[PDB]
């Protein structure tokens, strides 16, 4: 009677011990996964910030180059006379702030607005 | 009425 | 007695189950890490490419703006001396913001080239 | 001989 009860005894002790360990190992597993993933996240993100910000700085420097180029071109533009109708360089002077590259442009701007505004003697 | 312009 | 037996077999059973489940754990960790690896790389390339396209778009906005500022500049008269807006006309391509600038430029070079009356 | 200039506007 006892050679049977000892066997049953042992069996149930084994069962509940294995269930308890299995559960423990399950959420120990889940936490190990959480740790590895949370660390890996940060490594990836950090690398990402580095590359991205290097690119952003290249962009800023390029923008500043462009701005400088524009400044110089503004000055050069300020040292020239331009057709008011189209925006090619001017060769004919009508009156104040009103010059033209050609007679065609002169006529166009004339009929468009300059007729009512020409201050030429 | 359009002024006659010459090249400068 | 019986307790020694039970304790023995239970202990060794726990060691064997633990042994197997830690291999399961190693495999689950490796899987998760590989999944986020590839995922973060995809998200990364995605963000970098959107940011670079943002750069291109900004470059083009700036180009357009610059063009319009060039046009506005072309539709105005400027002092030959300080490049501020002109208020006095001397002759062809030669206007000034002030009498100061006029005389400065005059004695500097414009005596020799003035096409005025 | 520097010309006296008048304002344009
Ligand atoms: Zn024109
Ligand atoms: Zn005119
Ligand atoms: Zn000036
Ligand atoms: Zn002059």
């Amino acid at each position: 009677r006892m050679k049977s009860d000892h066997k049953r005894e042992t069996e149930r002790v084994v069962r509940e011990a294995l269930e308890k360990l299995r559960s423990e190992m399950e959420e120990e597993k889940r936490q190990a996964v959480n740790k590895a993933v949370a660390n890996m996240q940060g490594e990836m993100d950090r690398k990402c910030k580095q590359v991205k910000e290097k690119c952003k700085e290249e962009f800023v420097e390029e923008i500043k180059k462009l701005a400088t180029q524009h400044k110089q071109l503004i000055s050069q533009t300020k040292k020239k006379q331009w057709c008011y109708n189209c925006e090619e360089e001017a060769m004919y002077h009508c009156c104040w702030n009103t010059s033209y590259c050609s007679i065609k442009c002169q006529q166009e701007h004339w009929h468009a607005e300059h007729k009512r505004t020409c201050r030429r003697k | 009425s359009m002024p006659e312009l010459s090249p400068v």
